[PDB]
């Protein structure tokens, strides 16, 4: 006969009314036969759990020790296979202890007995499958009806009890094994004991079915009332107290409160499983009373909740027009009733939001809203086909009852009609063309009377829920659905973006910052979280309080009463109850109102329905509510669930707030008829949820063990099968890793399921054998195997991948360390390529490959579906959209798409995904593969699919028992893996592909630690310094260091984005214009637009690593395949690895570069279309067609830089102090190169930055922020600044700023940057120079293009060549120039000295400890013929440093890198150490004339090898053009300096009129600067000055001795004649500095 | 010349005219609010009649245009 | 010329349109008034229900 | 200046105009009469309540 | 004495304004119709009581 019992997993509510109709006078003949073989003692069907928790087998039934050496096995061949060995251990031990564990034993082995038992009987041609036993336990299965015995007790249920204890068994496997791999690798050990204790205090419980599902639905709630007990620091709770677990059940008490006191987050983790244990059996009759009673239950009177509606709308409007007002910079249409406020009329006219209409939103009671748009009657295919079922007509409500229940029930029989009257589904209301004329079908709508024929709602109870009353869904008429659609998708494209409150929450970015921003700010003692649950939120909402509301709506889109039709429709709409076996009563063939099966009419449409609408109106009472109370707040809206932050106030606590906070919502919430109970909403500042997550004092509680337990429907749109289980099994694990899960957890439990799910279905002669089950978890479906966990690189990794290399590498490892031989991988992997190129398959993934794939279950998809509905459509819709082959004009745009010359698959998928045929093939996608698809695609032989999962399964066992090999893989499976993987990818799609294959990352660098490293390994290596000793602490603990016709727009820009990189074919060009005909788009030109993976994100702030790799591969503009997100990933998994190991981290570490061959030159090359395209365009797929409406590049690109540089300054100077720590900027500056830089001109960026700033022309605090900001060194564009200016080739390139260095003094390179960047402000005078380069037409290039001509940047310019300069180099005997080192402000004696030494011992190579000064440093690498290695120790923070300091390259050249970074210890001659041979030292001298031609005086009598060396005899050599050691911006001539004296008496002047800058640290720099004048102005200099300073007549009067009252002192000590260049600037003719001198000048100049 | 241009100008008549026909506009959307407000309370009751009872949904909006 | 702008302008039916303007002026404030009286009794109709 | 007389012309627009003022006021007084016939019926509310 | 004669007229000044009293007349239309449908239901509310 028919198919029985066609589930393998729990899909549906468990009823119970077909057993009590069994064991009350049945007639059917199965009902018989069930009620025969019950015995004496019969429980009833609601204690099943009773009777299934007594199920025990025998100890070691299933011989699964084959399966433990196989998983160790493919465990340490991945571990082998990433390079990370000391993991190794730990991962195969967490795996043995699982599985040899005895009730972890018990517990799989009770799994798979469920599961034999359910694959034996389930999708049967046989009614009666007899006695099958399970332990005890003995079963009966009559069609629906399953008996269960054990010794003399008995329990006649359904099927589906059997399938909930079988999942039940299922979940705990899950479980059990998560535990054991979880507590292995994690701080806190084993907490496998709590979970058998947790799992046997549940089965402890003898209490009635209620009362137990009532402890088990409390469970979660209790235990985070217990967390929120114990650990509110500024807010009190009383959640706890509400619950009845103390008196219920003690021990489970005693166990959550004994897991409180050891871990917190274990209790959250432990508490948050809800099925594990066993579902309620739902109480129809009494749930259903109630449901039908809270439908039509009036708290508030109709007339207090229209009022409260018209109040609701009047923030509605205010919120709409303030969102329109900041959009659209302009007041919507808008009609000012009579008695309007004047302040609305001037903010209308003047086109602003004032903001004082926020505490006055009731002025919006006169203002009403006008047309903004226009009902779209049209929905798309993709909300159309899925995710409901429907009902045709009212004449179908009679196929949801049995007959012989309505004949026992009430007398009668049913007069069912023969035919269905219609379709039961979506998809086959588009077939048979219903869906033709959707305005025609939602006419009455708009007219506010639908059709009697489509006023029913059947109401299902939900599936999987602790509710023993039940929680109900709505299955509607097709009408009705067609109306949600519409309505749904209007209030979400239309009105929603113009509500704040909803367009953060649909922002990611604006919700990214709002969480983290909560995350910092709760455990500092601010922005308290209340928790808000509306428990009978659908059933609340009455017709009312939404009336105002639709009316605003219906006359905003001109849809006459379309949206207020949804208010009333519930008082007409007949409701019944999808219970078979309990049947409504019918009188002339329409149900009859009893009150507990059928309601004729209420007043609420039900359970998802309206619900963009519901969120709004729930909103805007929070609004009001908080609003009325003065707080500062954001809501996250979760529908019944409602999350509100709330930020502390000066003058109150939280506490106090809190209250008011709540009194206020209760308030408000009451008033709209939604009442909140006090039991059900709690306040924290320790505990929050948000999108399914739980976070515990800001950091996110981990979800492993709720995850993993998970059991999903799996078979999804096909019979049942192995591959489906594997592949479901495979995206369980990827989703769990990609959610916030260890990658190394969810791989271990991965593999073991992956194991248990092969043993459930394969034989014994597979089974016993450990090369071929590890074999076949190590080949995957890249080569044609089954869906495997282990073969996936998305695990650890959150970017696009290449399995293939990964692949190719996991086998070598297999052959290599494994002793498995080639020839049993030829025999696993059966290679076999296709006879001819499918390129299809190569559009639709790139990265695949020409092999036949024969485990893939079969169902023909591309053509049989076309024809099926092709030949049975019975109207429109379907005829025009597949009146042509969808797939021969596939395959066509494939073989055009395949005539490329350099064949690039990544491209040829972009280019396809541009196509109309893309969007047909995605909707015939939604056809086969989705929900409710299954239903045609599955009752379409409803038998056959029976027959077709015995033949699959024999053919997958005949196909794994075959031992005959395949193509030999040999050549693929040595050496290098990237060349293997493109030389298999040629071979078996016939042509070289590019662009396709990313080199495997732990093939291509290896990590070393620097106590054994060489000075090879450093030659390309990535450095990792750790600031501490790193341990288990750290990585929990943040560290230091920080962290439709769219596709138009899409066919325009990868169409600049092939233009800009000068790639030009007729044949492409006119591709794309086809593109642009079909879509409707006939212009002909349009010229328009670290992170790492969050599971090494803490560790990451701990470690500092760089890209010192420029030896070989980052010193040229060429680029290579190396991928950094993955490098930097696979780096932090290599100190994560070394922690939870049991290591530490104290010293850095290292990847270095061992593959030569995966470093590969990206060729960045053309591609030419060959022939003429065939594909002519579509025009049909498209119903909405869109209308037509709808210089170098150098010096436009640095334009656009400049400007976008200075208005990121901008906002760096708006932004708050927390805003400026954070690297966002204004257009996404971070992720730009450095080498397209170098080769932009910058002089040209620099005049265009000026220009901008002299343009913005900004008021006096805000440049008192710029010049702060940038004296300071703050913000992330200043380090963007020095990054790009790390290079001095740029800053000797810039043709103004060569002119403009003998003008500024700087101390630093960071106040050059600074001077340079703020110095038009303070000084115009090179302004006045340089003010007529401008171009206005380089000004107009446009942002948002700015990205294309980076594209263009970085091949036209040229990088400079970098100049030694010269320091004193001293040896022989000679003339004495000036012994000029370091005289600004250090002891140039010290490098004077240490010159002397090393030019008289002939020194070639110098070691410099790190404990030695760094400009003494920086004079040693500035002498020629002198290679200086430093001992770094791995930690390349000492040269950066030493680097930044110097003006000219010579420390870039003169230091040996590889050998500094590989160098720990004393080598050669050394300055640094106290005491040692080899070791040059410094000894103080208190008295010496120092008797030498050269130099005048001597402080620090240098010793070295415990002797001194006579340095008194030597002298110098000429000198060349210096550094900027020397410091040329003051140099001998002082017209330069007199200049730079008329600019800091300049500058100080004009920086006090600035507002809110106190001159005190500019006045330092002036005090600096006078202090060079100190040293020659010839008058007694005071060490301490009393310096008075103020403005006087707006003139800035500043001197010694106060002139008036009103200068304010200002206290500078510490000056001195100190530097050597005061005798050296003594000049002849004195009073010329007095000529063009100010009289203030004159003043400072004679003291007092 | 310019008599026949003065008789034949009227830029200040089309100008009041155009201004009282959008005092005439603005007169109309209030009396269409109104009606609106009153449409609510009407249907409303109609409704809350018809919970329990086999009573039609009678239209409450003409008809589409075209 | 005279006569095509004498034919091109009618002056007195401009001044009739506008008296028949006012006319239309006058019956829209008395609609809006009998609007207002059954606006009060309907209001008065919801209250006692 | 034909072209001129031609856009000029005034003539039909404002006996249209004529028209278009008619049909709006027959307008106004057939709805002012539905308004007597609701104000009618509504007051018997009270009359049955 | 020309710019003075394209101060006259404006034809399609008045062609806007016929059709803003042509969409008026339409709104009148409208709620004649809308308060019909209202005198239905109210109609049923006096069966009703
Ligand atoms: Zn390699
Ligand atoms: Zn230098």
């Amino acid at each position: 006969a028919g198919i029985n019992r066609t589930d393998q997993s729990l899909k549906n509510p468990l009823l119970g009314t077909e057993v009590s109709f069994c064991l009350k006078s049945s007639s059917l003949p199965h009902h018989v036969r069930a009620l025969g073989q019950i015995k004496a003692r019969n429980l009833a069907s609601c204690d099943y759990y009773l009777l299934f928790r007594q199920v025990v087998l025998p100890p070691e039934v299933y011989p699964i020790g084959v399966l433990i050496r196989a998983a160790e096995a493919i465990l340490t061949v991945i571990v082998s296979a990433w390079k990370l060995e000391h993991m190794t251990k730990t991962l195969y031990s967490s795996v043995r202890y699982a599985l040899t564990n005895p009730r972890v034993r018990a517990q799989l082995e009770l799994h798979i007995a469920y599961q034999r038992i359910v694959g034996q009987v389930s999708y049967s041609r046989e009614a009666d499958i007899g006695p099958k036993r399970l332990g005890n336990m003995s079963l009966q299965f009559v069609q629906s009806l399953v008996i269960a015995t054990i010794d003399t007790t008995s329990c006649l249920m359904t099927y589906n009890h059997f399938l909930a204890a079988a999942d039940t068994a299922k979940s705990r496997c899950h479980l059990l094994i998560a535990s054991v791999v979880q507590g292995a690798l994690w701080e806190q050990g084993s907490f496998l004991d709590h979970i058998i204790n947790l799992i046997d205090t549940i089965d402890s419980i003898n209490l009635p079915h209620d009362d137990y599902f009532t402890i088990i639905k409390s469970i979660s709630p209790y235990s985070q009332g217990l967390v929120m007990g114990r650990h509110n620091v500024s807010v009190s709770s009383d959640f706890a107290s509400v619950f009845t677990i103390p008196e219920s059940c003690p021990q489970l008490d005693s166990l959550l409160k004994k897991l409180l006191q050891l871990d917190p987050v274990l209790l959250l983790m432990v508490s948050s499983v809800q099925k594990s244990w066993y579902f309620p059996e739902i109480r129809m009759v009494d749930g259903s009373r109630e449901q039908l009673h809270k439908m039509r239950v009036e708290l508030e009177t109709p007339q207090a909740l229209l009022s409260y509606g018209h109040t609701l709308l009047s923030i509605f409007r205010a919120e709409f027009i303030k969102g329109y007002v900041s959009k659209n910079a302009k007041w919507p249409p808008v009609h000012l009733l009579p008695g309007c406020d004047k302040s609305i009329k001037n903010a209308r006219e003047l086109g602003r939001w004032s903001p004082a209409f926020d505490r006055r939103w009731q002025l919006f009671a006169k203002v009403v809203i006008l047309r903004i748009a226009d009902l779209d009657m049209d929905p798309d295919f993709n909300d159309i086909v899925s995710d409901k079922a429907i009902i045709s007509s009212r004449r179908d409500w009679v196929f949801e009852y049995n007959a012989a229940a309505f004949w026992k029930k009430y007398g009668e029989r049913l007069e069912r009609p023969p035919a269905r009257s219609g379709p039961s589904r979506l998809v086959n209301a588009l077939i048979d063309g219903r869906l033709d004329n959707i305005p025609a079908l939602l006419e009455p709508f708009y007219r506010g009377a639908v059709e009697f024929e489509d006023r029913l709602t059947v109401l299902v109870p939900k599936e999987k829920e602790l509710k023993v009353k039940g929680r109900f869904f709505s299955k509607q008429t097709l009408a009705i659905r067609i109306y949600q659609v519409v309505a749904e998708a209007a209030l979400k494209n239309e009105v929603m973006p113009y509500l704040k409150t909803h367009s953060m929450t649909m922002s990611s970015t604006a919700l990214t910052h709002l969480l983290n921003r909560l995350s910092h700010t709760i455990t500092k003692g601010d922005s308290f979280v209340i928790n808000l649950d509306y428990s009978s939120w659908c059933n609340g909402f009455r017709p009312e309080l939404q009336a105002p509301i639709c009316r605003q709506l219906d006359q905003m889109f001109n849809c006459g009463y379309f949206f207020r039709t949804g208010c009333t429709l519930p008082c007409f709409t007949t409701f019944i109850i999808q219970d078979r076996f309990n049947p409504p009563y019918s009188f002339r063939g329409e149900p009859v109102e009893d009150g507990v099966t059928c309601a004729v009419g209420t007043k609420t449409m039900g359970e998802g329905m309206r619900q963009k609408l519901w969120t709004i109106l729930t909103s805007c009472w929070e609004i009001i509510a908080l609003r009325e109370i003065n707080v500062t707040f954001n809501i996250l809206g979760q529908g019944d669930n409602q999350t509100i932050i709330i930020h502390k106030s000066a003058s109150q606590n939280n506490q106090l707030l809190a209250e008011r906070a709540l009194g206020a919502l209760y308030k408000h919430a009451r008033l709209a008829g939604h009442n909140l109970k006090v039991e059900e909403c709690w306040v924290s500042d320790c505990l929050y949820e948000y999108g399914k997550k739980l976070f515990f004092r800001g950091v996110p509680v981990p979800g492993c063990l709720k995850q993993l337990s998970r059991v999903t429907d799996s078979t999804g749109e096909l019979f049942p099968n192995l591959y489906s289980k594997l592949a479901c099994l495979t995206s369980s694990c990827l989703s769990a890793a990609m959610a916030d899960t260890s990658p190394w957890v969810a791989l271990a439990t991965g593999v073991c399921l992956y194991l248990i799910e092969l043993y459930v279905e394969l034989p014994p002669a597979i089974m016993q054998d450990e090369s071929l089950l590890t074999t076949l978890c190590l080949v995957g479906p890249s080569i044609g195997g089954l869906p495997t966990p282990a073969t996936l690189p998305s695990v650890f990794f959150r970017g696009m991948s290449d399995p293939l290399p990964f692949q190719l590498a996991l086998l070598q490892t297999l052959i290599k360390t494994t002793g498995v031989t080639c020839s049993l991988v030829n025999r696993v992997v059966k290679l076999r390529i296709a006879p001819y190129p499918d390129w299809l398959s190569l559009v639709t993934d790139p990265t695949s490959l020409n092999i036949a794939q024969v485990y893939r279950p079969e169902r023909q998809i591309r053509r049989w579906i076309e024809e099926a509905i092709a030949t049975s459509s019975h109207s429109s819709r379907i005829a025009t959209f597949f009146q042509q082959p969808l797939t021969e004009m596939a395959q066509l745009l494939a073989r055009d798409l395949s005539t490329m010359m350099p064949l690039r698959p990544r491209d040829m998928s972009a280019l396809f995904a541009l196509s109309n045929v893309a969007y047909g093939l995605s909707i015939i996608d939604l056809f086969q593969k989705s929900s409710t698809v299954v239903s045609a695609s599955q009752a379409v032989h409803i038998e056959d699919v029976a027959l077709e999962s015995v033949r699959y399964k024999e053919s997958i066992i005949q196909g794994l028992l075959d031992t005959t090999e395949g193509y030999n893989m040999q050549p693929y499976l040595e050496g290098c893996t990237y060349l293997a993987a493109k030389q298999l990818r040629r071979l078996t799609w016939g042509r070289d592909l590019v662009g396709v294959t990313m080199p495997f990352v732990a093939e291509q660098f290896h990590p070393h630690s620097s106590v054994g490293a060489k000075a090879e390994l450093y030659l390309d290596a990535i450095i990792y310094c750790p600031q501490e000793t790193l341990r288990s602490h750290h990585l929990t603990t943040r560290g230091d260091q920080p962290l439709a016709a769219n596709l138009v727009k899409d066919t325009l820009v990868l169409h600049q984005w092939y233009k800009v990189r000068k790639v030009t074919d007729p044949h492409l060009n006119t591709l794309m214009a086809r593109f642009l005909l079909e879509k409707g788009y006939t212009s002909d030109a349009r010229p328009s637009i670290q992170g790492l993976t969050g599971y090494v994100n803490i560790l990451s702030t701990w470690l500092r690593f760089s890209s010192d790799y420029l030896h070989s591969f980052s010193k040229s503009s060429d680029d290579y395949t190396i991928h950094f997100q993955h490098v930097f990933t696979y780096g932090c998994l290599y100190a994560d690895s070394v922690i939870r190991s049991g290591g530490v981290i104290s010293t850095p570490y290292l990847l270095s570069a061992s593959c030569k061959t995966c470093f590969e030159k990206i060729d960045s090359e053309e591609f030419v279309l060959a022939c003429e395209p065939q594909y002519r365009g579509a025009e049909w797929l498209i119903t909405k067609p869109v209308t037509v409406p709808e210089f170098d590049p150098c010096v436009s690109a640095s334009y656009c830089l400049g400007i976008l540089i200075g208005k990121s300054f901008l906002v760096d100077i708006r932004a708050s102090g927390q805003d400026i720590m954070e690297q966002r900027t204004w257009a996404n500056l971070e992720r730009f190169s450095i080498s397209d830089m170098q080769k932009l001109p910058w002089s040209i960026v620099i005049r265009s930055l000026w220009r901008f700033l002299i343009g913005a022309r900004l008021l006096q605090f805000e440049k008192a922020g710029l010049i702060r900001m940038l004296y300071a060194a703050t913000g992330p564009t200043f380090s963007f600044l020095m990054k790009v200016f790390q290079d001095s080739a740029l800053l000797m390139d810039c043709a103004p700023l060569d002119r403009l260095s003998p003008r500024i003094n700087f101390h630093s390179r960071g106040d050059l940057v600074a001077k340079l960047v703020l110095l038009p402000f303070i000084n115009p005078g090179i302004v006045e120079i340089e003010v007529s380069g401008i171009n206005s037409k380089y000004h107009a290039v446009s942002e948002a293009n700015m990205d294309l001509y980076i594209a263009a940047a970085k091949s036209v310019g040229v990088k400079p060549t970098q100049f030694v300069e010269e320091t004193n180099d001293f040896t022989a005997r000679g003339h004495h120039h000036g012994c000029y080192s370091l005289s600004w402000s250090k002891s140039r004696n010290q490098s004077q000295v240490l010159k002397m030494v090393v030019r008289k011992l002939k020194l070639c190579v110098l070691y410099i400890y790190p404990t030695v000064d760094p400009a003494v440093a920086l004079d040693l690498c500035h002498l020629p013929a002198l290679t200086i290695i430093l001992v770094l120790g791995g930690d390349p923070a000492y040269y950066e440093r030493l680097l930044e300091m110097d003006l000219c390259g010579a420390v870039s050249s003169r230091v040996d890198i590889p050998h500094s970074l590989a160098a720990r210890t004393h080598k050669g001659f050394t300055i640094g150490p106290d005491t040692g041979p080899g070791v040059i030292r410094l000894d103080k001298l208190e008295s010496v004339c120092y008797a030498h031609p050269c130099l005048e005086e001597l402080e620090f009598n240098a010793y070295l090898d415990s002797e001194l060396v006579d340095i008194s005899d030597m002298c110098c050599l000429p000198l060349a053009t210096p550094c900027k050691a020397l410091f040329r911006p003051i140099y001998r001539s002082l017209q330069s300096f007199r200049l730079a004296l008329m600019d800091n008496y300049s500058f100080v002047m004009d920086l006090i009129l600035i507002r809110g800058l106190d001159i005190r640290p500019h006045l330092e720099e002036f005090d600096e600067l006078l202090v060079v004048g100190q040293h020659i102005l010839g008058q007694p200099v005071l060490v301490e000055v009393v310096y008075y300073v103020g403005v006087v007549g707006k003139r800035p009067v500043l001197a010694r001795h106060p002139w008036s009252a009103d200068l304010k002192r200002i206290t500078v000590g510490g000056r001195a004649p100190c530097p050597s260049a005061a005798r050296l600037r003594d000049e002849d003719c004195q009073g010329s500095l007095l000529v063009g001198l100010p009289a203030g000048l004159t003043q400072l100049l004679i003291i007092d | 010349t310019i008599q026949t241009a003065q008789r034949c100008d009227h830029s200040d008549s089309i100008r009041i005219l155009g201004e009282n026909i959008k005092i005439l506009d603005r007169s109309m959307k209030t009396m269409m609010e109104t009606m609106k407000l009153m449409m609510e309370k009407v249907d409303l009751l109609y409704a809350s009649t018809a919970v329990g009872t086999s009573a039609p949904m009678l239209p409450s909006h003409p008809a589409p245009p075209r």
